[PDB]
Order: C-alpha cells, then structure tokens, then sequence
C-alpha cells in the first residue's frame, strides 16, 4: 500500500500537524516558525523552493483557522473539556477522516463533510459548521485529488534511494520470563532489519515448530525494525532447537542460531 | 472511550555488559494522549530520554517509541514506567535479560 498522509493532534492547547509515508515520517508542522520542517533531504520532493512557499500559506492560514475554529465551536458542539479532535488525510484514491475523543466523527467524500452515521446528531451539526464556505470545501477536494497525487510521486522518487535500501538484520538468543512449570520460554531477538516484511521460526532440523510465537515488529529510532518470536517448551526438550531468520537482505543466507553453551546449560 | 496502553521493552542490540546499546520502550495503543513514561535504572529515572513525535493508528488510539543510549553492567537492571488515566497505578515494564 504506497500511501502518503499528513495528521493533525489537537488537544483542548496542543496542536500537531505532520506528514508521514506509511510509518516513515517525512515531514513535521513547527508553529512558532510556522513553517514545515522537512525531515529528509528528499521530503521536498521534486518540488520546488517556491511551491514549498505556496503550501507553507495554505498549511499556515488553514491550521490556524481550524484549530482556534474548533476552539470557538465546542460550547455549541457539546464537546465537553478535555477532549481531542484528530484528523488524517492523504492519498494512495484520497481520504480524509476526523475523529472526536478517539472515535470515527466526520469524514470529506467528494466535495463536502459527511457525518458518520453511528456519530449522532453532534456529527451533522459539526458537518454544517464544516460545510459552510462551498469554495473552502473545494480547496479541500482538490487537495486530496490533486496536490497529493501530484506530490507522491515525487516524494517517492526522491526518496526512492532511502526507501529501496536493505540492511541485514542480527539476532540473538534469551531466556523468556514467564515459563510453565517444568517448561522454559526461549526468544529469539531479530533487530536491525528494513524493510519490514521478516520470517522468522524456531526450528528442530528442518522441521518448523509451530509454537513459534512472534511479537509484534517494534520500531528503533535509527528506521530500522524489531521483533521476537518465542517458544514454550519442557526443559528436557530444548536440546537441537535453532532460531532460523529469512529476511529480502541475505538474499538466501539465512541467519540461523543454536539453543547451546550456557543457555542449555553446558 | 478510554484506552489503556500496550508496553514493550527491548533491546537495539544484544546485551552485552561495558558496551554502548539502546534501551527502548515502545508504548502505544493507547487514549487520550496524555501519556508520562520514564525509563528507569535501578528504580531511578533516566535523565536523557527521547521520543518519536506523538502519532496514532488507523484505529486512532496514539503510540510512541522512548528511547535511550545506554551501557549495561552486571549490576543494573532496567525498566520502563507508564503513567496514564486509565491506570490506577503507574505500570512498570523489565527490561529482560540473561544476566
Ligand atoms: C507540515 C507537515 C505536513 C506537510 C505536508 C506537505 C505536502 C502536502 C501534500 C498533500 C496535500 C495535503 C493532503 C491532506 C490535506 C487534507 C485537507 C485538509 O484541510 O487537511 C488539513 C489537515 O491535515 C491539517 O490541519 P487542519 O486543517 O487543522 O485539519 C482539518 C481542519 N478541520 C476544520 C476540518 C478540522
């Protein structure tokens, strides 16, 4: 799914607003400098200085106006303090989706604010407030239909370098925590990979055991990506286990690790 | 609709004691965003600590990624604290190692 989207935060007194490719952030909203801070030499994408100027008015004046808008509606709204308003929207197709206090509320299909339906009537009234200035709606469509396809491909061409690139992983081999009596947890750490998609089991010879339980793949703050996978088994059991890791940047060099030394022990 | 958050911690690397690593705790799932989380050694909080902007899931709730460089000892042990409003108390997270 190759999918640029921009979010925006806001807290009722916080307001965040920045642009992401999928889990990679590209692109972050500063305030006070009002000004858009790219995060990668390749986030301008094969646009030019100026039309960055362009985006930065637009992004300046529209961010402002909502934030202090919803700032100004709540009473009328119902929407009790505290509460948080947060909103994506992007393109792959266009989207754009707002919740209120954590839920689907509102979202913009074709030219104009639609309600979810299983949101009361709190929603539709959000929806006329919304749909007021048809123009601005317009802006808004077009923005989705046209900026943002326009910008993609860009962005992904620019960034193709950074995004295309593999680094191996490295794993390693602990003891898991929670065992069963009479049985031990063993876990199998792989760090350090990208992209993301990684297999990884436990394994006796060839045969793949299927207890092999994989955790969710975690972040680093390098881009890189984590994930463990452990296996329960009786203690009297644990010998000729191997932790066997497939991943696009060995190409066919699998890393494979034994269940030995001080780990059995002896 | 309150939602309380998930917490893992883990190793960049390998524990290997005297040598430089980073120590993360990714916490996330979780509503509002209203959130305080500490990384600890040996039950104090450590100083430098970072984290990822604040961001959220298709299903809205937020998560973030604390971070920290750190060198292991034999002696240490490490954890992550999460405060939040959908806990009662704050829950503490080890770091799991072999020592
Ligand atoms: C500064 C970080 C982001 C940089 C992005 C640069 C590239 C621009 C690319 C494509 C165009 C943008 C596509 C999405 C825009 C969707 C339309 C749109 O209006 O999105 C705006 C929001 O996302 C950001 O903040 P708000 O304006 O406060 O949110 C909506 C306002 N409200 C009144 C409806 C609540």
């Amino acid at each position: 799914p190759l999918s640029f989207h921009v979010i925006w935060i806001a807290s009722f007194k916080q307001n965040l607003v920045s642009g992401w490719l999928s889990d990679l952030q590209t692109h972050t909203w500063d305030s006070n400098s009002s000004t858009i801070v790219f995060l990668w030499p390749w986030s301008r994408g094969n646009f030019s200085n100026e039309e960055w100027k362009e985006l930065e008015t637009l992004f300046r004046i529209r961010t402002i106006r909502s934030f202090e808008g919803i700032r100004r509606y709540a009473h009328e709204l119902q929407f009790e303090y505290p509460f948080e308003i947060q909103v994506t929207g992007g393109c792959e197709g266009s989207f754009l989706q707002l919740a209120y206090q954590g839920s689907d509320f509102v979202s913009f299909q074709n030219n104009s604010w639609l309600p979810y339906p299983v949101a009361g009537n709190m929603a539709k009234h959000f929806c006329k407030v919304l749909n007021q200035n048809q123009h601005e709606n317009d802006i808004t469509h077009n923005l989705l239909s046209d900026t943002c396809p326009r910008f993609i491909l860009g962005l992904l061409d620019a960034g193709k370098a950074h995004l295309q690139r593999q680094v191996k992983p490295e794993a390693w081999l602990s003891h898991g925590p929670s065992p069963g009596p009479g049985h031990l947890q063993l876990v199998c750490h792989v760090s350090g990979f990208y992209p993301k998609p990684v297999w990884v089991m436990w394994m006796r010879g060839e045969q793949e055991q299927q207890g092999t339980q994989r955790g969710d793949i975690l972040p680093s703050a390098d881009g890189t990506w984590y994930l463990r996978a452990t296996l329960e088994v009786a203690a009297g059991e644990a010998a000729d286990l191997s932790c066997r890791v497939k991943h696009s940047s060995l190409e066919g060099q699998d890393i494979v690790l034994y269940w030995e030394g001080s780990l059995v022990p002896r | 609709i309150q939602r309380t958050p998930k917490i893992q911690v883990y190793s960049r690397h390998p524990a290997e004691n005297g040598k430089s690593n980073f120590l993360n705790c990714y916490v996330s799932g979780f509503h509002p965003s209203d959130i305080e989380v500490d990384l600890l050694k040996n039950g104090e909080r450590i100083e430098k600590v970072e984290h990822s902007d604040l961001s959220f899931s298709k299903d809205w709730s937020f998560y973030l990624l604390y971070y920290t460089e750190f060198t292991p000892t034999e002696k240490d042990e490490y954890a992550c604290r999460v405060n939040h409003v959908t806990l009662s108390q704050p829950k503490i997270v080890k770091w799991d190692r072999d020592m």
